[PDB]
DNA sequence: GCAGACACTACGAGTACATA
DNA sequence: TTTTTATGTACTCGTAGTGTCTGC
């Protein structure tokens, strides 16, 4: 800035009148904030028996029967609505669920299971190889665990995770580390 | 007093408001409207309603008709992100030697495919904000991005409390009054505007779509009333056969309504719903459900909706 | 040992009919579809020394496009392969061979029981002609004394019966009948001239095209007709 | 004859396509609306939809340009994609006609849910050009179509008569069918075969003319084709009366006979219980038959289905 | 006489009908299509039946044999919607030199994914309705929307009357005595032929599959017919461990009769109405007629059996 | 004996090549020797309710006995993008050497592959002159009438008593043989006889089974009591879980149809007689309403809730 | 019957304005977008020598260009389109003329309400412009005596009041007063001196130019003005 | 007369929907 | 108070690669 005066510029304002369509990129780029969701005020309706017209939001038959699914006292409704409720409308859907659900706060955190990165790739890996179902190569998984083959199977089959295989394994970044950990794999 | 627009021949197109007095609006979005027009600046703004024809299109041009701004309406579905770094910059760099604040009108841009623009058009409130401000109108909010929705005053239409409603119902029918003695309809029964205004609110454009509709024969009387207050579409006599376990009526209405199982079955599930027991409604839920899943799987569909009326017919508590 | 860059948009081609390909000690490369649709084979200049099978081929060649062209590649002490360039080192993982479908035998093409040439201007503008009037078949025949390529649109012509293209390719000379079918989507061959050898027997029978670099064997379509 | 026979067509429903208003077989407030609209001499934005195919949405979308003798495009919806709108469309609506005629758009067939990203680009475009150009809509499915653009349409659901209008509309169709068989070459032996043909497609009237195409390939509708068209496979006295003998047995012989026609059979039987038994009895064997018929097509072993069907019967009816 | 594609291996697949008249049909279907032939145009039609083998795709292509038809063939399931923007509308656009007519058969087109594309053809079929014509055939008619449907001369394939059925086995018999001749097959009863024929009805193609399998040996002797009847012996053995409730033995016999299910299940009504008290009779009607109802809907089969077993072994009283 | 050196489970290193190295009953194998004979393949369905009988390796023995190139494919791999790719370039495209070219499906009635059947129909009959078709089934339901229609339906096993010793005595040989091979010592035959009676028919537990012990090199008491594959989910079940079965619900939401079956032969024998009965109505039912379900994810997370809260584990 | 380079973009220029044509035996081609915002009509020096309908020009005109100059036109046995070329012959399918939007007859221009001409250069200088400031309309009218040509861009300036571009044609002696506005999307034409030619009777209007080759004429937009 | 400009296509990302 | 099932199909947007013609 040879001019040492200047109230100087943010950074939108000289993107924009420099037209350099970079640095608007990455500007706009900036407001990149993602995932916005208001499901569980309609859940929440379907709990406390608020009112609540659905004919304005938005409505997610998967989501509010996975969400009314974590607590047994509403696997009843959601049951009857996963068997015989799949051709039903989405106001009739919820109208059911606040008719049958029975009221209660509930709210908490849904039950996820975590996994071994790194034994769900082997598994994907065995059963590429071998051509078999998942449960099949997870009993290979296990005989070869107990011979001590496995090092010796994975070390044959470590040129076979290519990244596009990591995508499919997780989709963490991190996935670099497995990469390195089946770059190392003797 | 109302405005006329003699190019158009499209009743809701011939009488669009101009002004933000005309508009039919809750009592503190009017002041609110009144108050940006009055002190002489328009902010950011985004005028949402998911109920179309509410007079989100109308308030923009009628903010901009008060202001005397340099309005650039442009369809918000063509605001790709070419048309930011174009059409926009050069809206908005463009000199003024007039004294007229530059707006930027964007209808309906409430789509998520324009996400990206939407971003770009951000970064462009930040640098030309002290240039032009933006008047963005959209159905479904959540089509524009958060940045957005946090940058400008959010207003939402179609929205009202009880006594706004009245209020506005009255407006209404005022207004509809002055199209017809404008257009040389009749008035024989004032029960016929209230009942359309009733009908299609908050629609005002479907309002006055079924003004025009109404109004073929240039009279509005008990005819056009019947004809208004009607239900072209009722299933009313499958209603009362249910409500009296008519077995012999029902047999006969079977095939009646059984070429559109689908249709019939919602518009069925729907009028029941609001006739019946809270715990009556949990099993016509079920029963429709059960009977709908099995559509394409039963061998007579007139015997499957004939079923479907028996248990209808046994099971319902009608309160 | 380095790879030249004629070795590398070989293997560039080689990669669009096998995405693996297994090197072993010579100066000769060769790869197969997995389905066995199509095999090539390459008299190459580069000398390979050691073998080295590459599961994820493109994106080996990705890595060679970036460093330089005199990168010297060999394989790692650890067990995999080794590509270093003045300026960086890249490491890249060796599959086992097993994980590669390799074609295992050369297959020595018999003797043609026919026999023709296509110049790279002629290949050119069948291909562009195809890619104009929707053509995915080709029938090789005789027709008036000459040797016709005749190419059909298989989808809205299930039998072959409206001849869409016409090209000509010289006399035949000979006393036989045929009509050699080929699906268009088992030729990756890259431009230039052929040697056209079109061999049948019973209902075996391949067509292979010798080029300037590389040849391609392809195998016929289910319904072609011979009288050898 | 008053009849519009499209020389250039072979389907006979394609070939007997009504061109004016007044020739289509409407309700009468939608016919009404429609000699309205064309009267007005201008066309607004319209939406002709039903569930029900073969009403008359597209005849109807053509003959309003016919009478209003409108510049029309006829664009299959489906083919009616954003840039398509950005495009053709567009420079049709804001340029004028050589002869100053109206123009009208008609979107055929614009139900598709991959659409509605277009229909949206459409919610600006129907304002900017309503004082030169007109969109008409066809549908199926009205949900198709998103709400700002029925906003912006005169919404007309076709399909959807009184009682009257019904009988009036079948007595119209009935008399279209004569002339149609006049014109063809197809002898009417027997007119119950035609009253057949409109009440049982009704009110699909494609339906209808390709069914009395196809029942006419002898060129005469006798008898034999009105046992056809009704469905009359005979008769089912040895299973009535074995259900009212409760001869258990003799169903279990019966079941397989009646095994290969299920629908026709399950039909006709709950039809002729209906009559011979008591009323508490009536509601049971809806019930009953109900079930059966509902579980048919997932049943692994129809024979033994039917068998279930009359061990139940057999049991819980009381002949009267 | 015998259309013989001497290019086709499979017995089933060489014998393939080339004309209408060479089809085994109903009396009234097959005089539809050879009315259909005599006028020389074909309109739109949907050959429909649940069950395969009737003839759909034979009658497609023996239709557009006899009218001498620009032909089209196109598997259904690959009939996308730009497959109909690109190869269909170049096909029906091109012109007919000749004055032959234009057909399409889309061949099994009953997938849910095709809606789509089943919805782009409805106004298709209307544009190009002049020269080209559409012959689609489906297992499951709900698979075709209701616009296709209303476009479309539904034919419902493998739903004979009586007679009919009585005049398609001989029809057939005669002609798999002249397949058997064709082929080198000897047959030394004709009641394994008229077995064959009666056992696999409507299904034509495995009829000739089957016919196939037994021939192994080139001959048709009496000691196949008892093969071909398939008995499939007899259930003692379900039967005495449902008596004993014995649990352990009717989870080994459960992947036994998993094989052929309906026939296990009609067999053993047939055979457990003898076996139990007659206090029991509609009680295990119940539970097998449940079973049996619930069996297109069951992921596990074998897990079916065993739970049939067990409801059985639990509630029935025997004698 | 055929052996696969190549290979490090023995499932796999000791698979039969031919018709009759395959342990099988006289008039399986018979059926299966003159279909070979016959010269070509048809379109054929291999189905065996009871698992590890080998209808893998019986469609493989007939490829290798009618000599054909054969194009293996495991059925959850066979989505409909590769059908319409690589398997129809395979089957309309002729071999090189003239042989009849076959593709073989593995388990195609396991995941949601019903897309794939439909598209299958015309594909076979589109290619049927070149090119056929083997699918292999554990319930025949699974795959749709139009391919059973198509295809030659073969069932497996149900052995007389004569073909039990004999098969037994054949599984006998070739455990003998294979432990030769692998160098792992017998210490009694009559151990090698009881784990081939215990596990009749199920040849591949049996192999499976030898693979896990081979780590000591000797046979002895292999057949154990103690030391699955629903460890956790019976787990959680015992200790009434609920949210860890909740959670455990989507990953045997993958197959159902083995899951379920599986989870009631583990549950017969470590819960009491008259949950053993509840056990089966529960599941059955469960089972019974399948196709109905949408989410099967939901579904099983019902059955959970159901069994744990009615097992009474011994 | 060959086709010099002039026809052949001749017929280019004439696919921008409808993707097919209905070309007739003679010397006269002609062809109407479907949306009927242009019409075109112009002789030319080949000879047409049989009635055809091409559903797709582009892909025709591309083929074409994919074979020599000198490839000989002529009707099919089958009655398609032969191209033959030196060694290979391409069959283009000939459409069904109902499949073709086409004029039934050319259409005949009223008698003028006003003329005037069009330099080559002053239509190379408007269309260069309306690149740069990217003005999206224009408005033929008189202008103190002479007629001008206005060029507006409607997308920042809806009102056609704000004047990018003008151009001065010839004068103008009359007493009547215009404003026909055109959308520049249907100046479909290429280069020349045109007699441009303008005629509106109340609510009727189109713009004719006359070039010594070609006729366009063009529909005006819905708003435009005059007092005719 | 050849860089550059203009247009066209191929592909990744995001969204949406039906059915299981 | 929390928050996403697999497969197949369809559409739109942005951009980068690519081919091809042309202006001082
Ligand atoms: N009949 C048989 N004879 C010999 N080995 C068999 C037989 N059946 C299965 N196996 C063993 O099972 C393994 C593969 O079984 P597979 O064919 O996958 O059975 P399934 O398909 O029923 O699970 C092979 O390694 C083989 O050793
Ligand atoms: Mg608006
Ligand atoms: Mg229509
Ligand atoms: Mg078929
Ligand atoms: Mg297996």
């Amino acid at each position: 800035s040879l001019f040492k005066d200047d109230i100087q510029l943010n950074e939108h304002q000289v993107a924009w009148y420099s037209k350099d369509w970079t640095a608007v990129q990455s500007a706009a780029d900036s407001f990149k904030e993602k995932a916005e969701n208001e499901f569980f005020e309609i859940i929440g309706a379907i709990n406390n028996k608020t009112k609540c017209s659905i004919a304005q939001k938005d409505y997610s038959k998967f989501m509010v029967e996975n969400a009314l699914s974590q607590f047994p006292e509403c696997m009843p409704a959601v049951y009857a609505m996963n068997l015989i409720g799949s051709g039903l409308s989405d106001e009739a859907h919820f109208n059911y669920l606040m008719a049958a659900v029975p009221r209660g706060k509930r709210y908490g955190k849904w039950a996820k299971l975590v996994e071994d990165s790194t034994e769900v790739l082997i598994i994907k890996l065995l059963a590429k190889r071998y051509q078999v179902n998942t449960n099949d190569a997870i009993n290979y998984k296990s005989i070869l665990t107990k011979n001590g083959k496995l090092p010796l199977v994975l070390k044959e089959l470590k040129g076979l995770v290519t990244d596009d295989f990591l995508k499919e394994v997780t989709k963490n970044v991190k996935e670099q580390k497995q990469l390195k950990k089946l770059a190392l794999e003797w | 007093m109302i405005t006329v627009n003699e190019k158009e021949h499209i009743l809701e197109q011939k009488y669009r408001p101009s002004t933000i007095d005309e508009c039919i609006l809750p009592a503190f979005d009017k002041e609110t409207f009144k108050s940006i027009t009055s002190k002489g600046k328009i902010p950011h703004i985004i005028l949402h309603s998911p109920s179309p024809g509410t007079g989100k299109t109308t308030v923009a041009k009628a903010l901009c008709h008060d202001v005397n701004a340099d309005m650039m309406f442009v369809n918000g579905s063509d605001c790709k992100i070419d048309f930011v770094r174009g059409p926009l910059t050069n809206f908005a760099s463009a000199a003024s030697f007039d004294g007229r604040q530059k707006v930027i009108v964007i209808d309906e841009f409430d789509r998520s495919g324009l996400a990206e623009s939407q971003r770009h058009l951000r970064s462009f409130m930040e640098a030309y904000s002290s240039n032009c401000s933006i008047i963005i109108t959209a159905n479904n909010i959540d089509g524009i991005i958060k940045p957005l929705q946090s940058r400008c005053r959010v207003i939402t239409f179609g929205q009202p409390t009880d006594e706004d409603k009245i209020e506005m119902m009255k407006q209404m029918i005022r207004r509809l009054t002055e199209i017809c003695k404008h257009e040389g309809i009749a008035i024989a029964d004032m029960k016929v505007v209230a009942a359309l205004v009733k009908k299609n609110f908050p629609d005002f454009r479907k309002t006055i779509g079924e003004l025009d509709s109404y109004s073929s024969k240039g009279v509005l009387d008990a005819g056009i009333l019947s004809l208004v207050t009607n239900d072209r579409g009722a299933i009313d006599d499958v209603l009362e056969s249910l409500k009296n376990k008519d077995v012999k009526q029902l047999r006969a209405l079977a095939p009646k309504y059984a070429a559109d199982y689908s249709w019939f079955v919602g518009k069925l599930a729907e009028e029941i719903y609001s006739r019946v027991t809270p715990q009556s409604i949990i099993r016509m839920y079920e029963i429709v459900g059960e009977n709908n899943q099995y559509h394409g799987i039963a061998a007579n569909t007139e015997l499957h909706l004939a079923y479907l009326f028996i248990q209808l017919a046994c099971e319902m508590q009608w309160k | 040992m380095k790879l030249s860059k004629d070795t590398t948009a070989l293997l560039k081609n080689f990669a669009t009919i096998n995405s693996g390909i297994m090197l072993k000690s010579g100066q000769f490369i060769m790869t197969r579809a997995v389905n066995g649709t199509t095999y090539a084979e390459a008299n190459i200049s580069d000398v390979i020394d050691f073998d080295v099978a590459i599961y994820d081929l493109n994106g080996f060649l990705g890595i060679l496009s970036l460093v330089n062209d005199d990168a010297e590649i060999s394989q790692s002490e650890d067990g995999n392969i080794k590509i270093a360039d003045a300026r960086s080192t890249i490491f890249w993982p060796a599959a086992d061979p097993s994980t590669v479908v390799a074609p295992n035998k050369p297959i020595p093409f018999p003797v043609a029981s026919a026999v023709t040439e296509i110049k790279a201007e002629d290949l050119q503008q069948l291909l562009r002609v195809s890619r104009g009037l929707q053509i995915d078949t080709i029938a090789i025949t005789v027709k008036e004394g000459k040797i016709v390529i005749n190419g059909f649109n298989k989808v809205e012509d299930s039998a072959l019966t409206r001849v869409k293209y016409s090209l000509t390719l010289g006399d035949y000379d000979g006393e036989n009948t045929f009509n050699f079918i080929i699906n268009m989507a088992n030729m990756k061959m890259q431009p230039g001239n052929y040697k056209l050898l079109l061999w049948a027997k019973g209902k075996q029978g391949a067509a292979k095209f010798e080029g300037e670099h590389a040849n391609y064997v392809v195998a016929l379509e289910a319904d072609s007709t011979h009288d050898f």
